[PDB]
DNA sequence: CACTGGCCGCCTGGAGAATCCCGGTGCCGAGGCCGCTCAATTGGTCGTAGACAGCTCTAGCACCGCTTAAACGCACGTACGCGCTGTCCCCCGCGTTTTAACCGCCAAGGGGATTACTCCCTAGTCTCCAGGCACGTGTCAGATATATACATCCTGTCATGTAAGTA
DNA sequence: TACTTACATGACAGGATGTATATATCTGACACGTGCCTGGAGACTAGGGAGTAATCCCCTTGGCGGTTAAAACGCGGGGGACAGCGCGTACGTGCGTTTAAGCGGTGCTAGAGCTGTCTACGACCAATTGAGCGGCCTCGGCACCGGGATTCTCCAGGCGGCCAGTG
């Protein structure tokens, strides 16, 4: 079990907090050297991303819809 | 509910049908008409044997097949499905015209 | 009556029935045998005319025949071209 | 008695036949028009030559004969009238 | 006190006319002189190549459980054979056909 | 003491002098325009070989390669070619 | 006694041989018979191409400042006319090179 | 630093040379020295004239000049400027080897 | 006198002004090797040809006319070698 | 904090439809027989094309010594293939309506095309000669080298727009 | 909420270098004179291919009615094209190094090539026939129709995973 996606996706994220956004492909690669099935779960992450990006705990930098770039909140 | 095959499926399908079978696939006498227009261009009042007609009909669905087929590589090889103008003009110019 | 016009009837139909005794051939698709080997003979003769020029030879021998068909078939139907026109030449010549 | 406009007689249909026969999937819109556009340079390359035998011969009756050594002339040569 | 006419193809053990070979290459135009044996090993050549070509023929027709050699068969047994397609790529059979043939991306997952 | 080698030096020499006075020609071009002709002549005389052939016609006539550069050169050079060959053939049957 | 010599060539108004076009045509077994205005006639289109491709040449020539014809300036010269290159499409001229040509994604910017 | 151009201009400035110059591309020996290779392959003792080599030579350089022109088009066809084999069996399947 | 591997004696570079003469400006480095075979190929059918020419002529000197006659019937006629 | 419904994705069986496969049936092409004629055959002859030996000479090959141009290679960089995703729209599938393709049926006539005739044209042969040419020579267009001028390419520098911290 | 400051961006000057450009020089490849001989031309003949006149009949063209399969059109919708954006690599480029191509010179000979001989070999041609083609007839292989089974496809339905709301 552990714990659900939304927190591996704000640890990838917090992970290294670059000047530009993270991006998606740097975050897959992040959470598969943690450790997670990425195969079975693209809709998942891609889906927790929407959500997050959309609850506004994470802004999107550059990209539209799950490309690009992800950096965090102002606070 | 109604019933209907997804797309390419009937393609695929019928796809298998016209290279199994042989015949003509170009309307005969339309075509016989587009001959005479040609004909006319060159020299009036010109007449036809029908196996003339034939004969420019087998060699145009010959050319045809393989100008298709290779602008099927040439789609296939930019990797998509769908033939373009630029397929045809790609086809032809590594053919020679 | 209507003057005699050539065809490779006879003889594709008669090595048909040596190749195989039982099965026939449609009349549309004998024409394309007669056009095919009318095609191959004027491709070999083709070429044993421009080789017989290239030489300054007059005559198309059965070497200027065997040389074309080397140079025309490909591979394997080349050889065996080759081997069948020997045997035949071979069966000819010992009459 | 004369013939302005045939072309459209050669269908998107039929263009979609001989797509289907030479292994084509799908094909865009815009193909039939240009496609017709090459079926025609390829007929008057061949009828020119055919007519050009044809008033050779002093003959005003296109053969299926002359269509096929148009055929060979060109270099896409056809089996299955010859003779 | 004329002997028997035998035939030049029974001579080469052929049944290619070995006479109207060579009639067709001495009225064909290629050389002034046409030597003896060139008609012989042209109409053998022949003979090999039509044999070969119509037992591919009857064995596709065979597997398409047909007695007849319709010109479907013969673009399948000139389209299978490699050297054979490389002899006549530059040709077209009437009403032959195509290959069935699909490249792997068209076909679905 | 030599054995004959035969080219058409001197008739593209003539003909360049007299569309141009002053252009003079490098030897390994001046082999390029003799292949070029004999490789034309090749092509228009085979086609005329054919024309004669195959409407059981014996003979090339100059109707014979009138259709044979008809059929081979495209578009205006057809033209030009059957023009200036007209003009030649009519003064040769004028002389 | 007998009539002074007068070339065929200078008779149709032509540098090219027609006598010489006469004996290859009769030597080069393209028929048995070959009509008298026959090889004036190829004499003439032979001379008539020689004449554009030369003059092709030269005028390639003089715009690279040279006064003698490199295999470079009839390799321009045929490549530059669609006509020419559509009879010549197939042929390759020995040191001639291709066209400075370039596709127009390739150039920067 | 020392001046250094950035890539393709060097390239560039190859093609304008190259499609300016009209001398021979490969080293001349090494091609012979293959061709005596191919040759031995056929026939044992072959000797070649130095025109024979020459003109093997220029049909080598043709052949591949129009191989990889046509090569290009099929490579800008799938929309790159960089060519990659398959490129090269396209446009050899679709001229018929 | 006898010849092992030649085909390298085509080098890369040499492939990349053949490339540059044709037109290319980026040239795959995977490329290199299949030109070598394709080339090969090309040598080893008109090389084919040419010396069944010249075993026709019971010569056993390959001479450069046979080499114009073998481009000839491989339709990829070369002039400027005494064609 | 833990339970539990709700949303999404994945797996699976079942219904329908295109196709495969099994029969019958009637039909027309294939195959086989007969008459015919014309093209292969026989035999001889005659002239000659090419095989065969021999002799020359030249160019292809082998070797070698320098001599750099090119090839090899490595290292640093950047730009290009390309993988993914998101979006938009464009063509496939299907139902309905139309329409002309096809069949099939009949009239007409025009042109292939065949035979006959008679004639111009062209190959052939002998004779004669002059044009194209191998060969020699000389000589200037162009290769080569050196020195300038500019194009062009890459980079550093300055003004500007925009994001960010703060009063 | 508006004000001031740091970073990204784009425009422009300028240097390095490659490439055009002017001019000297020498050189060998192009251009031209010469002996010549061999192929082109003149003249006349044999004869024959081929243009032309007349006919016919077969095939092509023209046209009319009916059916329906196919074309056309519209709707819908899902799947493909494709734009964009990041990544990671993989050639390009530029430096130095090796070596091996390249040039020049020398020697050999083997085979190309050219000349003479002749002899087998293939064309020419009258007589002859039998092998192959035109025509006709039949029937069974096969096209077409009809019915059952199968496979494929598409979707409805069931199960698992995760997530979020609430007691």
């Amino acid at each position: 079990s552990g714990p659900p996606v939304s927190e591996l996706i704000t640890k990838a994220v917090a992970a290294s907090k670059e000047r530009s956004g993270v991006s998606l492909a740097a975050l897959k690669k992040a959470l598969a050297a943690a450790g997670y099935d990425v195969e079975k779960n693209n809709s998942r992450i891609k889906l927790g991303l929407k959500s997050l990006v959309s609850k506004g705990t994470l802004v999107q930098t550059k990209g539209t819809g799950a490309s690009g770039s992800f950096k965090l909140n102002k606070k | 509910k109604p019933h209907r095959y997804r797309p390419g499926t009937v393609a695929l399908r019928e796809i298998r049908r016209y290279q199994k079978s042989t015949e003509l696939l170009i309307r005969k006498l339309p075509f016989q008409r587009l001959v005479r227009e040609i004909a006319q261009d060159f020299k009036t009042d010109l007449r036809f044997q029908s196996s003339a007609v034939m004969a420019l009909q087998e060699a145009s669905e010959a050319y045809l097949v393989g100008l298709f087929e290779d602008t099927n590589l040439a789609a296939i090889h930019a990797k998509r499905v769908t033939i373009m103008p630029k397929d045809i003009q790609l086809a032809r110019r590594i053919r020679g015209e | 009556k209507r003057s005699r016009k050539e065809s490779y009837s006879v003889y594709v139909y008669k090595v048909l029935k040596q190749v195989h005794p039982d099965t026939g051939i449609s009349s549309k698709a004998m024409g394309i045998m007669n056009s095919f080997v009318n095609d191959i003979f004027e491709r070999i003769a083709g070429e044993a005319s421009r080789l017989a020029h290239y030489n300054k030879r007059s005559t198309i021998t059965s070497r200027e025949i065997q040389t074309a068909v080397r140079l025309l078939l490909p591979g394997e139907l080349a050889k065996h071209a080759v081997s069948e026109g020997t045997k035949a030449v071979t069966k000819y010549t010992s009459a | 008695k004369v013939l302005r406009d045939n072309i459209q007689g050669i269908t998107k249909p039929a263009i979609r036949r001989l797509a289907r026969r030479g292994g084509v999937k799908r094909i865009s819109g815009l193909i039939y028009e240009e496609t017709r556009g090459v079926l025609k340079v390829f007929l008057e390359n061949v009828i020119r030559d055919a007519v050009t035998y044809t008033e050779h011969a002093k003959r005003k009756t296109v053969t299926a004969m002359d269509v096929v050594y148009a055929l060979k002339r060109q270099g896409r040569t056809l089996y299955g009238f010859g003779g | 006190a004329r002997a028997k006419a035998k035939t030049r193809s029974s001579r080469a053990g052929l049944q290619f006319p070995v006479g109207r070979v060579h009639r067709l290459l001495r009225k064909g135009n290629y050389s002034e002189r046409v030597g003896a044996g060139a008609p012989v090993y042209l109409a053998a050549v022949l003979e090999y190549l039509t044999a070969e070509i119509l037992e591919l023929a009857g064995n596709a027709a065979r597997d398409n459980k047909k007695t007849r050699i319709i010109p479907r068969h013969l673009q399948l047994a000139i389209r299978n054979d490699e050297e054979l397609n490389k002899l006549l790529g530059r040709v077209t059979i009437a009403q032959g056909g195509v290959l069935p043939n699909i490249q792997a991306v068209l076909l679905p997952k």
